[PDB]
């Protein structure tokens, strides 16, 4: 396994909705990454501990260049439900079924492009959440430890999953590394500028500078 | 306004100014198929209420006036939308969730309520928006000897997430006693059988519930009423109508560098600001058309009836309508009311160094001076 | 915190401290007079082109002809308190082409033909050192159709109902008044504010306003080149002291950020839902029936009214305080700039 | 045992902050101005103090008024019994009778039931089942206790807005006292004023 | 109470303005005081001999 | 009966609030009519333009 302890900085920012808004700045209450927290390395090594607690939406990170990292497997257990999706890179086959037991054609299919795609080393930064039954999935790719700076993240899928999710695990189907840190209810201060962008946000929580800030 | 019959002399501020709009557009997507309602009201068999049907409908045109052919219900709930205005606005997606209840568990059927089948079966979220049908069902879904069909949940260790299906069957384990599938004295089956009778009284009857739930917008429209769009137009103040999101002002060409998620356009106030048009991709932003306030400037009305109209704040080039005479004043401009090239001192203030006085001009008029 | 430096007295009942030398100096006190005047359309503001609201909005009290007459009153208000501060004088008068006042320099706070404003170069400094925003009908109501991708706060305010008049004396008129009011005071003294203007030489008014505080004018009259130079040094000092610190105009400052928040907060408030469905009337028009929507547009209403009484409120609170700081600035011009006080520390 | 009103208005949120000047340093402005007056007279107003004997001083004091200085040292004697004699009425004055301080009396009266009444607004319905959200939330369903609990936010809000209103009326009556208070102390503990009652 | 809370929070910025108000009047009776007494540069002295 | 209290009792409030400010101006101006009185009638006045 090889769980190795760093720093987070300023990362995992993304839009709260799809409106648009310009030199303001907007405060919102929703899951986030909060700011300097401690993300977790990985070293899997094919020649792995089969449980990763959920806990209310996940952010991954990936510095990986090819498709080791494929899918993931989002549950409970196996007694009820219990499968996920199975995302590979080629050019299609982003489906994603909720077939009963069979671990160790359903329900959806999801066609064209896949979530991950880009060629220097990329930094790919997923958010994963799951309230009142409605899955939610953000991505973004950023060419760049992780590095200081502010970069947003876009929406791409809403689905009406309606599961319990607490256990995952990523498909690496050998050497890999991704980062995984965990979201909790937190409150920022976006700041939009005159593009729409996000380019400066302050987490209420943190210290009471940043609370006189808010 | 002044409520009175006699006018002091000054400067009064009357009702506002408007321009009108003059026609209207309405803008919908580029879908015409059917919504398929004929498999989700008839139907052989409903599914049990522990193992709810969700279908999904989307890209397709409801007509809701004909839910009322399909089903013999009595009413029409709904939370957050009104029933007659179904087919006026549109949404994103609807979903449909068909079960069979018991005649008691009808009301539990509500956000915000607990109770025996509401948090252990079917829970409804507290910003629920949607509809909710029941009807009976005695010659449907029941027997003589007894409908074992469906069946229900009664024990569980927590609570129910908003829309969550449980299917698994396991032992429930109520006290200290392992039960490892053993039904023993402490150990009871999660789900017994409904019984259903014809002698039954109307508080248990069968009834079946269509659950009808929406989205309120957030992504393009993919499910829309039978309204006929129109062609656009810009450069005039008109009513327009995106999406079911209705308003009154002028559409102009923008420059605001939409992301292609985006829709929508925010101020500060929370009112939109630009839209992205349905049929064509591309950017109108929105702006209400021209307004103002409107002073007069009289004498007394025992001396005479002249009246000279003030435009604030409004560059007059553009009143679509007062005399013969116009006057820019930095406060806005002066109708009826000559300018002068002498200075006397201010009677009637207008502002911005400019007063207004009514004196001789050989003739008697209104004038404005510095 | 530290009360002051430590003193003692070394008093005795046959001893006296006498000064040899005085120090002429130049105070700067800054004074409000006027603040914003505003106007609030209530059924532009509360509802909005809306039929329905405004019918409901029929069916309460006459309220917002209150709140218009209070906001009338208040801005009439403005225009008197600018009135009896800078109108204390009958006549323009002009200072001579000749500037020698005896030996005084003066150059720095009368006014200069060159600039277009015809304000002095003090005058500059303090117009300067003041970000203001809403001077009055600067957009004319066609800026903001020139939509520009970085939206300010003004056509919000403008397109929600919430104007500001101009005021009716101009800067222009405010400088001509201080003008004649410094070539009052230079070239005749405290007679300008009796009766007609009497010419006096200025060394000669200067030895009348040495005998007003116990000094006989013998001391002006043997130290008249010292006192000039005292009296331009700091002068001098009161221009560097402007140019570096801008946070010396703080009371003026504070006229225009009340004003701005306090309209920025009424804006603010349309966003909220006071416990209804939605805060767009078009969309509870659109989405519920005539019942129900009559109870969300009363909630809407009620909110509404609610915040507009509460912002005319504070207006008029504000408009007390600057009334009572503007009679004040109009005695401190009367009993000052036209004459000598004898009172301490006025 | 017995819950007293401060303890009553500190848990409901309604807190009083400390002056910034503690009385000490109070005590310590007014000694140094007395000492200031006594061994100067109005020229530590101006620039630095100048030392002067009293009797100097008040010589001057009645070339102020118009009467010459003359008058002072041949009944210096009976000028200073006269102050001595005044100075003990004035303290025999404040020893007996109570009523005289009645304008900062009214100021704490006025702010202790301002508060007392904020306080016992809390105990109306105004509408509601009850007065205490608790047994609102205990006793109903959401739907129901969501308009119970908007009924009685808005009238706790209508009552804090009354509240706040007031404050900023009375704060700006007490600037003005102030104010007029200030002016009193630089123009006649500073300096002999010309003004008639003053 | 979180719902209260809530319905607060869904109610308005009124609370922002009660606490602006009450913030300024404090700081205005901290300046009365300051204006009122302190009007002295050097805390003076009186001397032993009275 | 509730929504006819409610808005009685808000002009009632705006009628006091308003009497109160109008009270405030008009102790201020007898104030200043008090100062007159005893400057100017019972003695001469040195106060330009007073
Ligand atoms: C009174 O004070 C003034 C300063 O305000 C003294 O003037 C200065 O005198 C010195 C003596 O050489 C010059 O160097 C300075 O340039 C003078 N300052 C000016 C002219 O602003 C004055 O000498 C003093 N009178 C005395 C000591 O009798
Ligand atoms: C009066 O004050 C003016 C300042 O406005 C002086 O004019 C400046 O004099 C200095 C000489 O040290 C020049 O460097 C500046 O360019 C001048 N500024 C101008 C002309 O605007 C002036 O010298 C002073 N004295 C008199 C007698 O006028
Ligand atoms: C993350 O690691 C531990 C938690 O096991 C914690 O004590 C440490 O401070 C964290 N490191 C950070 C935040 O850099
Ligand atoms: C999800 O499942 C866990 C364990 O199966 C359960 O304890 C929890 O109550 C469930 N619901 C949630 C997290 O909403
Ligand atoms: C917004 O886009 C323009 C277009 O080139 C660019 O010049 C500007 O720097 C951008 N602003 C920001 C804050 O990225
Ligand atoms: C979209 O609308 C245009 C305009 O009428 C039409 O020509 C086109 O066929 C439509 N697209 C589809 C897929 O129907
Ligand atoms: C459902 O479908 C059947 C057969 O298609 C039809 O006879 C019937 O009228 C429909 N409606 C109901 C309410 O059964
Ligand atoms: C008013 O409109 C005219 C015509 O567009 C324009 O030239 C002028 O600058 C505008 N403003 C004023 C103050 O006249």
């Amino acid at each position: 396994r090889t769980q190795s302890y760093t720093n987070s900085f300023t990362r995992g920012v993304y839009y709260p909705d799809k409106v648009f808004r310009s030199s303001v700045l907007h405060s919102t209450q929703d899951l986030f990454l909060p700011f300097f927290s401690n993300v977790t390395w990985f070293h899997a090594i094919h020649v792995d501990n089969p449980a990763l607690p959920f806990n209310d939406g996940v952010y991954f990170a990936s510095t990986e260049k090819s498709n080791i990292i494929r899918g993931w497997i989002f549950g409970t257990t196996l007694d009820s439900k219990t499968q996920s999706l199975l995302i590979v890179n080629n050019a299609t086959n982003v489906v994603i079924k909720v077939c009963e037991f069979q671990f160790c054609n359903c329900t959806f299919e999801y066609v064209s492009q896949p979530f991950l795609m880009d060629l220097f080393k990329n930094l790919r930064e997923f958010v994963f959440k799951n309230i009142d039954g409605y899955f939610k999935i953000y991505s973004k790719h950023t060419p760049i430890d992780l590095p200081q700076g502010f970069s947003a993240l876009e929406p791409l899928v809403d689905l009406p999953i309606g599961i319990n999710i607490t256990r995952f695990q990523t498909l690496l189907a050998g050497a890999a590394a991704y980062y995984v840190g965990y979201l909790q209810p937190r409150t920022f201060l976006l700041k939009y500028n005159e593009n729409g962008t996000i380019t400066d946000a302050v987490d209420c929580a943190l210290d009471p500078l940043s609370e006189t800030k808010c | 306004t002044l409520k009175s019959f006699t006018v002091e002399k000054g400067i009064y501020q009357t009702s506002n100014f408007r321009v009108q709009p003059t026609e209207s557009i309405v803008r919908f997507p580029n879908i015409t198929n059917l919504c398929p309602f004929h498999e989700v009201f008839n139907a052989t068999t409903f599914a049990s209420v522990y193992a709810w049907n969700r279908k999904r409908i989307s890209n397709c045109v409801a007509d809701y006036s004909v839910i009322y052919n399909f089903a013999p219900f009595f009413a029409f709930k709904c939370y957050g939308v009104s029933p007659t205005k179904l087919n006026d606005l549109c949404f994103t997606n609807v979903y449909a969730d068909s079960f069979v209840i018991r005649g008691n568990e009808v009301s539990q059927i509500a956000p915000g309520q607990t109770g025996n089948i509401a948090d252990y079966n079917y829970k409804l979220p507290d910003d629920f928006t949607g509809c909710v049908i029941a009807w009976n069902s005695n010659k449907l879904d029941s027997k003589p000897s007894g409908n074992y069909n469906y069946l229900y949940r009664l024990f569980r260790k927590s609570k129910l997430k908003p829309f969550e299906r449980d299917i698994s069957t396991e032992i429930y384990q109520a006290g200290n006693r392992p039960c490892n599938g053993v039904a023993g004295p402490n150990c009871y089956s999660p789900l017994q059988s409904y019984g259903f009778r014809p002698t039954y009284g109307v508080g248990h009857q069968p009834y079946r519930v269509v659950v009808l739930s929406f989205e309120l917008l957030h992504a393009p429209a993919t499910v829309c009423g039978p309204k006929k769009s129109t062609n656009l137009v810009k450069n005039k103040c008109v009513n327009f109508n995106f999406n079911g999101l209705t308003g009154t002002g002028v559409l102009t060409e923008s420059n605001k560098k939409f992301l292609p998620f985006q829709q929508f356009g925010r101020d500060i106030a929370d009112t939109t600001d630009a839209v992205r048009d349905p049929q064509t991709l591309e950017i109108l932003d929105i702006t209400p058309c021209s307004f103002g306030g409107v002073s007069v400037i009289t004498p007394g009305t025992n001396t005479s009836n002249q009246v000279a109209v003030l435009y604030q704040g409004v560059n007059c080039t553009e009143v679509p309508v007062t005399g013969s005479n116009v006057f820019q004043t930095r406060a806005g401009c002066l109708i009826g009311a000559e300018y002068v090239n002498n200075s006397y001192e201010c009677d009637i203030p207008i502002g911005a160094g400019i007063c207004a006085s009514y004196q001789t001009q050989t003739s008697q008029s209104i004038i404005a001076y510095t | 915190m530290s009360l002051g430096a430590e003193n003692s007295v070394a008093y005795s009942n046959n001893s006296i401290a006498i000064p040899t030398n005085f120090t002429i100096s130049v105070t700067t006190e800054i004074l409000p007079v006027s603040m914003t005047k505003t106007s609030v359309d209530c059924t532009m503001y509360i509802c909005g082109d809306s039929t329905e609201c405004s019918n409901l909005l029929l069916q309460y009290g006459s309220f917002c002809t209150q709140l218009k007459r209070a906001l009338t009153g208040i801005a009439v208000e403005q225009d008197k308190n600018t009135q009896e501060v800078f109108a204390q004088v009958k006549q323009i008068y002009k200072t001579p082409p000749i500037k020698y006042f005896g030996g005084f320099n003066f150059s720095q706070i009368l006014p200069d033909p060159s600039k277009p404003s015809k304000r002095s170069f003090i005058e500059d400094l303090l117009f300067n050192k003041v970000t203001l925003a809403d001077a009055g009908f600067i957009k004319q109501y066609g800026d903001c159709l020139g939509d520009i991708a970085a939206r300010d706060l003004i056509c919000a305010q403008k397109f929600n109902g919430l104007t500001v008049l101009p005021p009716l004396l101009t800067d222009e008129m405010i400088a001509q008044y201080t003008s004649a009011l410094l070539a009052g005071t230079i070239t005749s003294g405290w007679t300008f504010g009796a009766g007609a203007a009497l010419q006096i030489p200025f060394a000669m008014q200067m030895a009348y306003r040495f005998n007003g505080i116990g000094v006989t004018q013998n001391v002006l009259y043997e130290n008249q080149k010292l006192i000039a130079n005292q009296f331009n040094s700091a002068i001098g000092k009161i221009q560097d002291s402007l140019s570096s610190t801008a946070s010396a105009l703080g009371k003026l400052q504070d006229v225009v950020n009340h004003n701005a928040q306090a309209l920025n907060t009424l804006v603010k408030q349309l966003s909220s839902k006071f416990g209804a469905i939605s805060s767009v009337l078009n969309d509870i028009l659109s989405r519920l029936d005539k019942v129900e929507a009559e109870v969300q547009i009363d909630r809407l209403i009620t909110g509404r009214l609610q915040s507009l009484q509460t912002y005319v409120t504070q207006q008029l609170i504000r408009a007390a305080e600057i009334r009572a700081s503007a009679n004040l600035a109009a005695t401190k011009m009367s009993e000052c700039v036209l004459g000598q006080s004898k009172r301490v520390d006025f």
